[PDB]
């Protein structure tokens, strides 16, 4: 993995040693070259994972997350450079440095063999993320959003630290390759119930699980655009990735320990989808949409079937590109009208025709139109939960109806109807904004022609 | 103070500590504590104001009471073993007195009341000695007598210190009181692991000393003693706010910073001994500390507080304080986690 | 060596350099009292260093290239605006007075540093001991709020206590109508808008408060406008003073070492002049403070510590 | 305090209810005295009788909480015929939690104390069943 | 359950506990008197002297 | 990388990790026995040195 | 612009304590130079 870690680190001296006005050009160009080289991780075998060394390894689960991670950095740089234009140069460079350091922690997090190494890097992502929100957020509430984000995560992660260290003492290792062979069944006892919870609750807060989700809408409403993109596209997936790995050593106890969390997720997805129909803040609506989508991922991970693990992996990738796109679309309006209220500016298709097409395409993927990878992932999860219990089709079906309703309602309210008379600073879309939207949707729709590369190890 | 006398008094403080750490005889250990206390009072009094006089008086009474209890333990030990060797004690009653005497010296709860007041009443440079160098001597004795220490007593002192230190710091705006309650909480972690692995006590002690010395040095560089005074640093020394930010997050135990290492290694040692509830409780309670470190980062670094017009005059003059070892200390305070296995040098 | 304990241990002691002519002399009076002239003559005759009255740009004159900086870096304090609109809502009046006290506080430290480092006496024109007369006059005319006076006294309380008072205080008593006549003669357009009531409050502050207080600890010499013209007589009086009052008699090498350690560190001198007392006249919000500071760092020879600025011709940076 | 806890844990579950309440009340009542002791020491009462009133106030509440916990917890095991079930103390813990809310006349505090006391009491039974150590003896 | 584990309820508890810990008279007499109570209950209630 | 290089690289990784896991488990067992029995180099708490004793004839005979 | 603390926000951290109570209502910030 050093062929990715070192060039990622080199983005820092590149940014600091760049000419004053070439910080955005240089960092964007070279982080795209890194993204290009990330496709060499596609050397995935049918039996063995790609095991580079004692420290790092890739398999079909981490590879798509790694490529999404490295593709998102240049996108976050284009998204951020406009609202940071009046910032002084040193503080712009520090902002870019926080993004670079976040990518460094993320690519190491997804490739660590040893679970304590995963834990530390998984935790290290908190620091830059918190700094980005609290330092470069816009409004007063960003200080509270930072505190909720920090302490929700730590309330879960600290018990995980105890459980992992406990596991190593008993088993002798936390290397994931070893755990695949030395794993032993978890027998029923109160000790193992709390070991199960300590192993899972940290990842559940990250997803986030319904009931532990209220931190997410606060963080998104307060974060700058790049903070929202990384939060939605990748940071939520640390919980999914962690659960996908650690469930290996929690069998068969997961058979009954999952029930309360399946009920929360199955019911939670309907409640959060219905909540989206009444949200007034556009960033808050997209944040609730993420909770609804990630509820399927939690269910898929917990029922542990080949089809659901394939569905979970595809949904994680599809949601990352879609939700990041929606935040960018919402931000482009915000950079014009300086308000997140969804009803403030209406009829925008009349004033920004092409940008209205990006809205349409983003909404179609959000409601999972076939054959988008958003549907492939959702369909696979729906198939597997039907076998788990036929009744779930009713909850899944209702959610798909409500999801279409709020996805189009968001499109109809902002893009259709009559334009707001008094708003007269709706300037034409910039090339930067159009390129930003198309760098989300084009890779997303191209993946439809070759879905296997995002279906994970169970493919 | 005459600069030559100040050096001599500082060396006497150091010599008193060294005597404690090289003595194999309880009388010489007691002499070391007496010498150390004698020389520390002048540096607490060196600015001659009523608050300094109160701090030195409260310090003298607390340390003198503890040294009397230490001598009482030594004599009880002599009665029941007929020897003076510095090691495990040979009477349970002597062990409780010596443990309580040393807890009083360290300022652990519920003998903690003096630490916030004495630290607040003395200069920053004196507080730096009080909360760092002065922990060495009592900890070095605890390192040698721990086999005879009552497990319930030492863990109770540890848990109370983590709770008291965490809760006490939430209500503080004075930087010296914040550091004092931070100290109480950190002594708790050091003594919790002492019965299981004394090496992790030393690791936590050394790392705590480095970060605490870093914070005190940065407070001295700007002559800040209050939260609001510290909130002006952004409009004078922007670099210092970044260093303060990183050090505070390290003191909060956040990965991947150096201050995570002692909490991490201590959790490991207690779990190896089938102690799960205690490490979990301690880690959660340590979030109280993380909260009021984060509050300081908000007012110092992550937001820009209002300034004053006269600050523009400060822009024209350079920072002339010594700030000795600050570049080294701050780097060790934050970037040592990749070198964690080096803790075996302490074995 | 740069002065410090090591230099002190090696013999750099104030008493080895201070003679019987190592005196701090301050000249005081009302506006347009000819104190500037008398102060200049005393220094020449006595061979002392003369310090012009510390104005808005005094700090500018001691740093960088010595030239005054634009007004934004002084906080837009304007003595001219004070006369035209003494009750302006921008809080210029107290902001000027708070700034002027800080400038005097810096100058007094520069003066004491000179005296303790070379043994040569200095002559000042007013000082931080007499600066309050303008504050009292401002308050009594309703130009500044009561809370402004409280802030001034808070700052003064924790700063003046560190420094010794002047050896000699020379007061030049010019009656207000005579001053009011001399201001008009001086032909300054804005200064001509001063009122006698403001001038009378200034005079009352000297006689009511300043002179009685300084007499307890200083040698106070008073003169009229005519008696002041005779500089030789004034210098004759100074050379025949006894010096039996004040704290200067209790000083020794030890105490003066601590005093010299303070006055040489200008940031420690100004430490409390910017206490976080959020008062509208002197409080600057974050955005304005941020961008003005950024502009300051762009001025020639101001980005880096003196000696490390290539744009002004510093050399050997890679070895300094 | 070891001895008092021993007789409580010596007795089985759901048997000799009057003995359990005596033990739990004695444990709780003592805690109220320890709390009272530091309170009067660190917050000097206005008068000698004022300190007695405060001591009784705290001690009564602590004794009442422990009394109800032992009473409610031992009846629940008796009625349900489940001696070794954590849920029994979950009922006992919340009962004592509500009493605190009453004594403090704050329905919010009662609900908060119910949960925290209820979960704490349930965890104590699981640790007893499975030998969880709080102050573990050093072994390695 | 909501009232128990709200952010507002947890935050108030620590805030209340902090004022209990920190609101002290600053008197030598009271702090040392608390030392006496601590030593007694250490031996009488917990037998730390054994 | 070819499939044989990755395959046999995996075996080298597994051997190292498996050996480390075994050594970690032994250390926990060795530490447990040394602490309980005090018959090893670890947990060797000091006792008084017998070379400090005076063996010469004393002022009185019975000792 | 991005919001930054105003005077009211700053004064939360300028008191003797952070959480005022009836018992600390009489407490006052210590002197700036520690001298009484
Ligand atoms: C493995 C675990 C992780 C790594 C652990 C590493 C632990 C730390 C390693 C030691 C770090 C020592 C500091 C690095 C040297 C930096 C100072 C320097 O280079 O200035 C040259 C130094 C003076 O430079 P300066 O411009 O006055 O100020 C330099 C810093 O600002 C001066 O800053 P200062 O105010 O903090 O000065 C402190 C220094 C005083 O500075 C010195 O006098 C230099 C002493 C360097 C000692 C080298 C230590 C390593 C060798 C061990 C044997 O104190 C010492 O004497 C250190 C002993 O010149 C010398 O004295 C050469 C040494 C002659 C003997
Ligand atoms: C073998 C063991 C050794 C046995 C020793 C045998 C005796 C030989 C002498 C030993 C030295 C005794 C020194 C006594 C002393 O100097 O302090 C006087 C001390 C302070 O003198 P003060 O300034 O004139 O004020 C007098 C009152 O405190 C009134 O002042 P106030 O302003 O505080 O008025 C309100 C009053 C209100 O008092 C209350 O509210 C009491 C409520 C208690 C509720 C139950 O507050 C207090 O009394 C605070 C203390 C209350 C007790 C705290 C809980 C324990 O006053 C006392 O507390 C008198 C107690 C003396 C009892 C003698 C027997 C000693 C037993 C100690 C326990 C030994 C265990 C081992
Ligand atoms: C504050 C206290 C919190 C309650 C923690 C109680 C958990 C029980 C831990 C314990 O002591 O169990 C002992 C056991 C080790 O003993 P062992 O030798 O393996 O087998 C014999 C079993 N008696 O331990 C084990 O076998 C497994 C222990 C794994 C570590 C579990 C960590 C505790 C997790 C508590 C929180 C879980 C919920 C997460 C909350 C997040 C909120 C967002
Ligand atoms: C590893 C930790 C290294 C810690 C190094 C700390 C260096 C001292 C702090 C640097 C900041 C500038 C400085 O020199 O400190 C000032 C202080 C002297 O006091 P000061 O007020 O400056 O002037 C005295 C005249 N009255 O200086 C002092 O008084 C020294 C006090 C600190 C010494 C104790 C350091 C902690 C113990 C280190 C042992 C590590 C194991
Ligand atoms: C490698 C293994 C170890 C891994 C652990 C992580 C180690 C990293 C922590 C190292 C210790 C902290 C030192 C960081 C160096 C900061 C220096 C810097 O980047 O510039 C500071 C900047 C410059 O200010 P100044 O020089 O005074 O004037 C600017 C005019 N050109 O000052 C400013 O302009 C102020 C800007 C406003 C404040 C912004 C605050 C947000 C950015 C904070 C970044 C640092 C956070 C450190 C936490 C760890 C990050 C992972
Ligand atoms: C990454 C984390 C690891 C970094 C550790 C760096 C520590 C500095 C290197 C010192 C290495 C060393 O040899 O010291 C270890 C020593 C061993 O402890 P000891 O009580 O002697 O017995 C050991 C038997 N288990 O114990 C120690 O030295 C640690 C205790 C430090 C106490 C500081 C005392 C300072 C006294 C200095 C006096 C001279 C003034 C300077
Ligand atoms: C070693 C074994 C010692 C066991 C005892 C540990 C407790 C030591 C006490 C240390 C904390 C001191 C701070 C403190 O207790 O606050 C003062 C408080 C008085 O506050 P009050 O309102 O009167 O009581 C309400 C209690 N619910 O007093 C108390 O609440 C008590
Ligand atoms: C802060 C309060 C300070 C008050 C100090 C008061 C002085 C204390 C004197 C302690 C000296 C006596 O201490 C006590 O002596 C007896 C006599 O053998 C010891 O012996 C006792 O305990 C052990 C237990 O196995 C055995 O020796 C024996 O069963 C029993 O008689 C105690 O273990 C010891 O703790
Ligand atoms: C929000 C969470 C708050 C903190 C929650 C903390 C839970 C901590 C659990 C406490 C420890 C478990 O509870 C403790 O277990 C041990 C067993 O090892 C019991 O030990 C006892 O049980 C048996 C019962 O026959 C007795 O004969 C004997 O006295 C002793 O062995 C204790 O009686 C019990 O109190
Ligand atoms: C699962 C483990 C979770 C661990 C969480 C980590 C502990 C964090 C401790 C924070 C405790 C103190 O947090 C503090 O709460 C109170 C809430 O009353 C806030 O206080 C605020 O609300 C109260 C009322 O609600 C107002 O009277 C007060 O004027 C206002 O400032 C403080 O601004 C905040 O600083
Ligand atoms: N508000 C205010 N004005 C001051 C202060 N010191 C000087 N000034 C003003 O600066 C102007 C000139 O100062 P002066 O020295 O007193 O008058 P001058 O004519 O130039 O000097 P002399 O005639 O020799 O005495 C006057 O209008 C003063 O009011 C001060 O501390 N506060
Ligand atoms: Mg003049």
């Amino acid at each position: 993995m050093l062929k990715y870690i070192i060039p990622t680190i080199m983005l820092m001296p590149l940014t600091w040693l760049s000419k004053n006005n070439m910080i955005w050009v240089n960092s964007t160009a070279h982080s795209l070259l890194i993204s290009f080289t990330s496709l060499l991780l596609m050397n995935q075998f049918g039996d063995n994972s790609l095991n580079f060394s004692l420290l790092f390894f890739s398999d079909s689960l981490s590879t798509p997350l790694l490529i999404l991670t490295m593709w998102l950095l240049p996108l976050m740089l284009m998204a951020s450079q406009h609202h940071l234009s009046k910032e002084n140069l040193t503080r712009k460079k520090l902002f870019i440095t926080m993004l670079i350091s976040l990518q460094l922690f993320l690519i190491m997090t997804f490739t660590a063999m040893e679970l304590i190494l995963f834990y530390i890097l998984f935790e290290a992502t908190l620091v830059p993320t918190l700094i980005i929100i609290t330092r470069w957020g816009n409004q007063t509430e960003r200080l509270n959003a930072g505190l909720y984000f920090l302490f929700y995560t730590l309330a879960g992660s600290l018990p995980l630290l105890v459980a992992l260290i406990y596991i190593q003492n008993t088993v002798g290792s936390l290397n994931f390759l070893m755990l695949q062979y030395w794993v032993q069944p978890v027998h029923n006892s109160w000790s193992n119930v709390f070991m199960w919870l300590a192993c899972m609750m940290a990842f559940m807060v990250k997803m986030p699980l319904y009931g532990l989700h209220l931190w997410l809408p606060k963080a998104h409403v307060e974060a700058p655009i790049a903070g929202s993109m990384v939060l939605a596209a990748v940071l939520l997936k640390l919980g999914g990735y962690g659960m996908l790995r650690i469930t290996l050593i929690l069998n068969p106890m997961t058979d009954f320990m999952a029930y309360p969390f399946i009920m929360l997720s199955l019911w939670g997805m309907i409640m959060t989808s219905s909540i989206c129909l009444r949200q007034t803040d556009l960033k808050s609506l997209i944040a609730y949409s993420s909770v609804s989508h990630m509820a399927l991922v939690i269910v898929a991970i917990l029922i542990q079937t080949p089809w659901s693990y394939m569905g979970a992996t595809a949904l994680m990738i599809a949601h990352g590109l879609t939700s990041s796109m929606l935040f960018c679309l919402a931000n482009s309006n915000y950079e014009r009208i300086h308000s997140r209220t969804m009803i403030l500016a209406r009829g925008l298709q009349t004033l920004l025709p092409l940008m209205a097409t990006w809205w349409l395409l983003a909404s179609l993927t959000n409601l999972a139109l076939p054959p988008t990878i958003n549907l492939i992932g959702e369909l696979f999860v729906v198939m597997s939960t039907f076998s788990w219990s036929n009744i779930t089709i009713i909850l899944m079906g209702v959610n798909m109806v409500i999801t279409a309703l709020y996805s189009l309602y968001m499109l109809i309210m902002t893009q259709r109807g009559k334009y707001t008379y008094h708003i007269n600073n709706i300037s034409p879309s910039f090339t930067r904004e159009n390129a930003l939207m198309s760098l989300h949707i084009l890779p997303l729709l191209l993946l439809t022609l070759n879905p296997k590369i995002i279906l994970g190890p169970l493919y | 103070m005459n600069p030559i006398i100040f050096i001599i008094i500082l060396l006497t403080i150091m010599l008193g500590t060294i005597i404690v750490m090289i003595s194999s005889h309880w009388l010489l250990v007691w002499i070391g504590f007496e010498m150390n206390m004698l020389a520390i009072i002048p540096i607490m009094m060196k600015n001659h104001n009523p608050r300094a006089t109160e701090a030195s008086t409260k310090y003298f009474l607390t340390q003198s009471t503890a040294s009397m209890l230490l001598m009482m333990a030594v004599i009880i030990n002599l009665m029941f073993s007929g020897q003076w060797t510095v090691m495990k004690l040979f009477n349970p009653m002597a062990s409780m007195l010596m443990t309580m005497a040393l807890a009083m010296k360290l300022g652990m709860a519920p003998f903690h009341f003096w630490v916030p007041e004495v630290t607040q009443g003395i200069p920053l440079s004196s507080g730096l000695i009080l909360l760092t160098w002065q922990k060495l001597a009592p900890m070095s004795v605890l390192y040698q007598i721990f086999p005879s220490i009552n497990l319930n007593l030492i863990l109770t002192l540890s848990v109370l210190s983590i709770l008291i230190g965490g809760w006490g710091g939430l209500n503080q705006t004075q930087l010296r009181k914040i550091m004092a309650y931070s100290s109480i909480a950190h002594m708790g972690w050091m003594t919790a692991v002492l019965p299981y692995n004394p090496t992790m006590t030393l690791l936590n002690l050394i790392i705590y000393i480095i970060m605490t010395s870093t914070m005190f040095t940065m407070f001295m560089a700007n002559s800040t003693t209050t939260t609001l005074s510290l909130s002006h640093t952004w409009n004078k020394t922007p670099i210092m706010t970044v260093l303060i930010l990183a050090t505070l997050l390290s003191m909060g135990g956040l990965p991947p910073l150096s201050g995570f290492m002692p909490k991490w290694m201590i959790i490991q040692e207690m779990t190896k001994n089938n102690s799960i509830i205690l490490p979990t409780f301690m880690a959660i309670t340590a979030l109280l500390n993380l909260y009021f470190y984060m509050r300081l980062t908000y007012s110092t670094t992550l937001t820009m507080f209002p300034s004053t017009n006269n600050m523009k005059m400060k822009w024209q003059f350079p920072l002339m304080k010594k700030m000795t070892f600050l570049p080294t200390m701050v780097v060790l305070s934050t970037m040592m986690l990749p070198l964690t296995p080096m803790l075996s040098v302490l074995e | 060596l740069q002065y410090g304990p090591l230099a002190y241990i090696l013999g750099e002691k104030a008493t080895k350099k201070m003679t019987e002519k190592s005196k701090l002399i301050t000249v005081d009076g009302n506006i347009c009292s000819g104190k500037s002239k008398l102060a200049k003559e005393i220094a020449e005759k006595l061979g002392l260093k003369h310090f012009p009255e510390a104005g808005i740009h005094y700090v500018d004159s001691t740093t960088g290239d010595g030239k005054p900086l634009p007004v934004q870096f002084s906080g837009n304090c304007s003595l001219e605006k004070f006369y035209d609109d003494p009750k302006s809502n921008d809080g210029n009046s107290y902001r000027l007075q708070a700034w002027l006290y800080a400038s005097r506080l810096l100058q007094y430290a520069d003066a004491l540093e000179h005296l303790l480092s070379t043994g040569q006496g200095v002559v000042l024109e007013r000082s931080i001991y007499s600066d309050f007369v303008f504050l009292e006059a401002m308050y009594r005319q309703g130009f500044i709020r009561k809370q402004c006076v409280d802030h001034y006294n808070q700052v003064k309380k924790v700063t003046i206590c560190e420094y010794l008072p002047p050896h000699v205080v020379v007061y030049v008593d010019v009656p207000v109508p005579e001053v009011q006549s001399r201001i008009q003669k001086k032909g300054n357009p804005h200064e001509m808008k001063i009122t006698s009531a403001y001038l009378q409050d200034i005079e009352n502050a000297y006689k009511g408060t300043f002179l009685p207080e300084m007499s307890e600890k200083c040698e106070v010499l008073q003169y009229s406008a005519w008696e002041a013209q005779d500089a030789e007589k004034v210098v004759e009086d100074i050379e025949y003073l006894k010096y039996d009052k004040g704290p200067w008699l209790d000083q020794n090498d030890r105490k003066l070492h601590k005093l010299r350690m303070l006055v040489q560190d200008k940031l420690e001198v100004l430490n409390y002049t910017s206490i976080p007392v959020f008062l509208p006249e002197v409080t600057v919000g974050a955005h304005q403070s941020d961008q003005v500071f950024q502009e300051f760092t762009e001025l020639p020879g101001r980005k880096y510590r003196a000696g490390y600025n290539e744009d002004v011709g510093d050399k050997w940076i890679w070895l300094k | 305090a070891k001895t008092v806890l021993r007789q409580y844990w010596d007795i089985p579950e759901g048997t000799e209810c009057h003995r359990k309440t005596y033990a739990t009340t004695s444990i709780g009542g003592a805690a109220g005295l320890v709390v009272s002791a530091y309170s009067v020491a660190l917050k000097t009462p206005t008068s000698f009788l004022e300190g007695v009133a405060r001591t009784g106030r705290y001690t009564f509440t602590a004794a009442a909480i422990g009394a109800i916990f032992g009473l409610t917890s031992c009846i629940s095991a008796q009625v349900r015929e489940k001696p070794d079930d954590p849920l029994n103390y979950l009922i006992g813990g919340c009962a004592g939690g509500l009493i605190l809310g009453a004594r403090t006349r704050s329905y919010g505090i009662g609900a908060a104390a119910c949960a925290y006391m209820g979960l704490t009491a349930a965890l104590v039974k699981m640790g007893q069943l499975e030998g969880w150590q709080v102050f573990a003896e050093p072994k390695v | 359950w909501l009232e128990a584990i709200l952010p507002k309820t947890i935050s108030l508890a620590q805030m209340k506990a902090s004022t209990l810990v920190t609101n002290q008279k600053g008197l030598i007499k009271l702090y040392f008197l608390s030392f006496l109570i601590t030593i007694l209950i250490s031996m009488i209630l917990f037998n730390f002297h054994e | 990388d070819g499939p044989e290089k990755n395959y046999e690289r995996t075996m080298a990784i597994l051997q190292i990790e498996a050996e480390k896991a075994e050594l970690r488990l032994k250390e926990l067992e060795v530490r447990r026995l040394m602490r309980a029995r005090g018959d090893g180099p670890w947990f060797h708490y000091p006792t008084i040195d017998k070379e400090l004793i005076d063996h010469s004839p004393k002022a009185t005979p019975d000792n | 612009r991005q919001w930054q603390p105003d005077v009211e926000w700053a004064e939360q951290y300028g008191g003797a304590v952070m959480y005022p109570t009836k018992e600390t209502a009489h407490w006052k910030p210590p002197p700036w130079n520690d001298v009484d």
